């Protein structure tokens, strides 16, 4: 009814192709396809590896066990952008 | 192709007039932030890094007057758990604060791109007005911080292992 | 262009080097935000508190009236013992006062000359060429005054020597 605002550097994201352009990475836009697949193993082993070490969670956890726990949710991330990148010839 | 790793290709985003180009980014991270920015984070962190390791030497070498009742045995990082408890490292903190306020502001100018990245005009003693000697000043002033990064990391480590401080280490 | 005081930085729009005491020196931009002429006034007033205020704690700790509570070394201590009654009046005066000033005038009724209340029993500045300078002098001394009362006041809450007993003994070989 107005024109509805948008941060500087909003662009077109609508996709009706195999895999969506490359700018729905954003920052990873030019990381190639092999880098985020070996990127999504390497999160996926490590973070698999952090979590499975403080399973029986204790009152001292080690922080950094914590912190590389959090690769596992990532790695599915890495791999989608991985399918993407491939799709896009990168 | 790379001139620092030949098998790679060359970095993209890395171009030769910037200062310390050694075409070295295997793992692309270049692409993935602004170039701007990690040339202004290298040289402070290359500054910081630089002034660490002189200190670290430094406290070795000698120590300010009346300092040696307040830091008992402790160097390197063990010396900062006893100022921090007395007021050393907080007013070091503040200080550094508020330097860096300005600093965020002209982050923004660098990134923006009006302003030249790690360039705050603090040239107190005329060294770089050649405008030939200002790029090897450069030069080394990267080649410097690097190795004081590595330095710096280097010593502390060997502190951890064995509490010596970086001379009295090489001593024995 | 650049700013003088801060060479890296951009030049601020607003200052244009017009105003009288300008070095530059607004990296923040706050100019741009909030109207020039308020913002000095700000800056005077809050300086000429600061110069009677500084002036005012090495007075109270060098001379006392004959009487007690008035008798206090240390400016903070001083104001708790001193009766609330006086308090009150100093602070309905100015308030009277600030209304006295203004003509009963808000932020955007007050903006006249900036900083310009025009208080001259004794006109100093005759001269329009040695004008400006006792301008320059006010907001340098004004300003020196802010950080300076500042630094007295809590050094006081630190010390509680009061300023020139704070400052002469400095705590010596202890830590
Ligand atoms: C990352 C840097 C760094 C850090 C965190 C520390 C931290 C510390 N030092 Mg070390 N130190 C440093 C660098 C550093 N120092 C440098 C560069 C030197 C000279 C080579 C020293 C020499 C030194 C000695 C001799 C002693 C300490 C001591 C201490 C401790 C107490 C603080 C103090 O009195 O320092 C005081 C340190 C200085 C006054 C030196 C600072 C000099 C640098 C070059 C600052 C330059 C600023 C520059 C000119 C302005 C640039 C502006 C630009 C950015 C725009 C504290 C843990 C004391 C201690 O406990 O030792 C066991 C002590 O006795 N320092
Ligand atoms: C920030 C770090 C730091 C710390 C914790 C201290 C701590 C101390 N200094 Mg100080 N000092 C420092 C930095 C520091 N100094 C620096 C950077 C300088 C200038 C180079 C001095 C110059 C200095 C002098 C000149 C004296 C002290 C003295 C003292 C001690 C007084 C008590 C005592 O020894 O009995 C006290 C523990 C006194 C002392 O005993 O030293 C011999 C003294 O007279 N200091
Ligand atoms: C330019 C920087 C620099 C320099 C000159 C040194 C130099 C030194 N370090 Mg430090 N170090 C550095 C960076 C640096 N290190 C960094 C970045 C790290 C990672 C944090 C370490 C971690 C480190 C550890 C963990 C240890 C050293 C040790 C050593 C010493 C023996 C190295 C050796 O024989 O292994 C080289 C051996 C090879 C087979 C390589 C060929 C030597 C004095 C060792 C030592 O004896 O110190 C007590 C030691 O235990 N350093
Ligand atoms: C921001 C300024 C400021 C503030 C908030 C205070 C506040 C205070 N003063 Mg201080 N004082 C000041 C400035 C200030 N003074 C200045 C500039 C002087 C002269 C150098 C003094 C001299 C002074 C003395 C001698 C004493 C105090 C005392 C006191 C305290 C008790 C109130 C009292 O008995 O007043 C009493 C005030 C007077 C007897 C005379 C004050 C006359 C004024 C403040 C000086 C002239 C100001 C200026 C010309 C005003 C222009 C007005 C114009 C805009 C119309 C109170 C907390 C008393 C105290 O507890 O001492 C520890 C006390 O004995 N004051
Ligand atoms: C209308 C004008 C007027 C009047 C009538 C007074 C009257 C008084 N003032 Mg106020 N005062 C005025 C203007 C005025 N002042 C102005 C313009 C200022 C400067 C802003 C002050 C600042 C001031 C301070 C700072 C203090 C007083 C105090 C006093 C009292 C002193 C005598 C006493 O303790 O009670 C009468 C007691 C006796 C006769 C017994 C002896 C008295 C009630 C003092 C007080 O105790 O406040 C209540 C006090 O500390 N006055
Ligand atoms: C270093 C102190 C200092 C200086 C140089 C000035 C200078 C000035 N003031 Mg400011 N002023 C000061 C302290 C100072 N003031 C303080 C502490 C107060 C609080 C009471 C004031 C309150 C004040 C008012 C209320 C007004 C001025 C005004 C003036 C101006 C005209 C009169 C003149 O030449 O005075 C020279 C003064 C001295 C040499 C001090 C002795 C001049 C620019 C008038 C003006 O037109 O401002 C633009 C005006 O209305 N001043
Ligand atoms: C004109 C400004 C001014 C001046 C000259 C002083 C001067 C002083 N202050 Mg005050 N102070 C000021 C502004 C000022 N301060 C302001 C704006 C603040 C912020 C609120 C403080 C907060 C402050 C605290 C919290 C303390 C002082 C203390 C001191 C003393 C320590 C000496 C020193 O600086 O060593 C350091 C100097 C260097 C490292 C050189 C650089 C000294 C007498 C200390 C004191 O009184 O000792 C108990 C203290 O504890 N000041
Ligand atoms: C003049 C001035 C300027 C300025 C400035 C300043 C302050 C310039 C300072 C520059 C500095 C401080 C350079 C220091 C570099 C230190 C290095 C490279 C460390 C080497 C150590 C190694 C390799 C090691 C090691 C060790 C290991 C790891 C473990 C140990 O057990 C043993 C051992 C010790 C062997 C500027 C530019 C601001 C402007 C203007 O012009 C005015
Ligand atoms: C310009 C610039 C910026 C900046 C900045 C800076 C450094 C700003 C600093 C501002 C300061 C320090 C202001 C100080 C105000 C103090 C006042 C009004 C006290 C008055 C005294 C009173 C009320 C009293 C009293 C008393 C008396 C005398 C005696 C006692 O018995 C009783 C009592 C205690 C009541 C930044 C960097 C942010 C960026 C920006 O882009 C450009
Ligand atoms: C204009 C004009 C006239 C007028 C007038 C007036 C009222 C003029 C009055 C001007 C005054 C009172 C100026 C005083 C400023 C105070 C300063 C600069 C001190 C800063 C402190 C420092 C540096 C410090 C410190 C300290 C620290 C922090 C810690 C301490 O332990 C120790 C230590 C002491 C070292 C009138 C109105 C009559 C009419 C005329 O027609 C026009
Ligand atoms: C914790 C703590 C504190 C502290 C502290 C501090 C100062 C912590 C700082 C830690 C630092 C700076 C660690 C840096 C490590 C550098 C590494 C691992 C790079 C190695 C190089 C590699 C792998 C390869 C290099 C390479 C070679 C060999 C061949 C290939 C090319 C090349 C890349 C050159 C305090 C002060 C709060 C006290 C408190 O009580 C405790």
């Amino acid at each position: 009814f107005s024109p509805v605002p948008s941060p500087e550097g909003t662009k077109e994201t609508y996709w009706e192709t195999k895999a969506p352009s490359s700018d729905v990475l954003g920052i990873g836009a030019g990381v190639s396809s092999g880098n985020f697949a070996a990127a999504s193993v390497f999160a996926a082993l490590v973070g698999g590896y952090c979590t499975g070490q403080v399973i029986p969670l204790t009152v001292e956890p080690n922080p950094l066990f914590l912190a590389g726990s959090f690769l596992l949710p990532y790695s599915w991330a890495l791999h989608v952008a991985a399918w993407i990148q491939k799709n896009n010839g990168k | 192709m790379s001139e620092s790793v030949p098998f790679l290709k060359k970095p993209e985003a890395l171009d030769s007039s910037m200062a310390g180009y050694a075409g070295f980014d295997p793992l692309g991270l270049s692409s993935i932030a602004d170039i701007k920015f990690l040339q202004e984070s290298e040289i402070k962190h290359c500054r910081i890094a630089m002034l660490a390791a002189a200190g670290s030497i430094a406290q070795d070498i000698f120590t300010f007057p009346g300092v040696s009742k307040v830091v008992g045995t402790a160097k390197m990082t063990g010396v900062h758990d006893v100022l921090v408890k007395q007021g050393a490292m907080g007013q070091i903190l503040l200080w550094t604060s508020f330097l860096e306020v300005f600093g965020t502001i002209a982050l923004l100018e660098t990134l923006d791109g009006k302003r030249a990245p790690g360039d705050f005009k603090f040239d107190p003693l005329g060294f770089s007005k050649n405008a030939e000697t200002a790029k090897r000043y450069q030069l080394s002033e990267i080649k410097n911080g690097r190795l004081a990064m590595l330095a710096t990391g280097g010593m502390v480590h060997g502190y951890f292992i064995t509490g010596k401080g970086p001379l009295e280490l090489l001593t024995n | 262009d650049m700013s003088a005081s801060v060479p890296f930085l951009p030049r601020p729009a607003a200052l244009d080097g017009s105003m009288v005491g300008d070095v530059g020196f607004d990296p923040l931009g706050f100019t741009t935000k909030y109207d020039i002429k308020w913002l000095r006034e700000s800056e005077l007033k809050h300086g000429r508190v600061c110069m009677l205020a500084s002036l005012g704690c090495i007075v109270q700790e060098i001379v006392h009236l004959p009487f007690e509570a008035t008798s206090n070394p240390v400016a903070s201590e001083a104001f708790f013992q001193v009766p609330a009654g006086g308090l009150w009046q100093i602070f309905a005066g100015i308030g009277i006062v600030e209304h006295f000033s203004n003509n009963f005038k808000m932020s955007g009724s007050t903006m006249r000359a900036p900083g310009n209340l025009g208080f001259d029993p004794l006109n100093f500045g005759k001269n329009p060429s040695a004008r400006a300078r006792y301008e320059l002098a006010e907001i340098k001394n004004g300003r020196l005054a802010m950080l300076g009362f500042g630094g007295m006041i809590h050094g006081c809450f630190i010390t509680g020597k009061g300023p020139i007993g704070a400052l002469t003994s400095m705590d010596w070989h202890q830590s």
